[PDB]
């Protein structure tokens, strides 16, 4: 879920 | 990106605005103004010339998400870079930022190095 947050941020280019 | 790019720093806490303005200065960005919520921000933006917005999420009168959506739907300002600032990275808030067109997203507190990283990400994507 922290990994999901980091993946999410990466996917968004954030 | 141009050193003279005009920033608007938006936060209801004057100390946080001062900190962000100081981090910008540390990076060589001296052309910085402040606003205390989304309503104050839109007023300032009418003066024109603004090139980059950094906005907090939680503010009275108009919050950061409301401000971002307004800027993005505005006839003149729709493409303005907007870096969102939040107290905590949460899936729901990140996805809300994404859906509304946030140019970037950063969790406070952050260092000048982190600020520079996020600004450079936005500049790169926008060809600035
Ligand atoms: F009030 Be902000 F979301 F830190
Ligand atoms: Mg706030």
């Amino acid at each position: 879920s922290q990994d999901q947050v980091d993946d999410l941020l990466d996917s968004l280019g954030f | 990106a141009d050193k003279e790019l005009k920033f608007l720093v938006v936060d209801d806490f004057s100390t946080m605005r001062r900190i962000v303005r100081n981090l910008l200065k540390e990076l060589g960005f001296n052309n910085v103004e402040e606003a205390e919520d989304g309503v104050d921000a839109l007023n300032k933006l009418q003066a024109g010339g603004f090139g980059f917005i950094i906005s907090d999420w939680n503010m009275p009168n108009m919050d950061g998400l409301e401000l971002l959506k307004t800027i993005r739907a505005d006839s003149a300002m729709s493409a303005l870079p907007v870096l969102m600032v939040t107290a905590e990275a949460k899936k729901e808030n990140i996805i809300a930022a994404a859906q509304a067109g946030a140019s970037g997203y950063v969790v406070k507190p952050f260092t000048a190095a982190t600020l520079e990283e996020k600004l450079n990400k936005i500049f790169e994507k926008l060809g600035m």
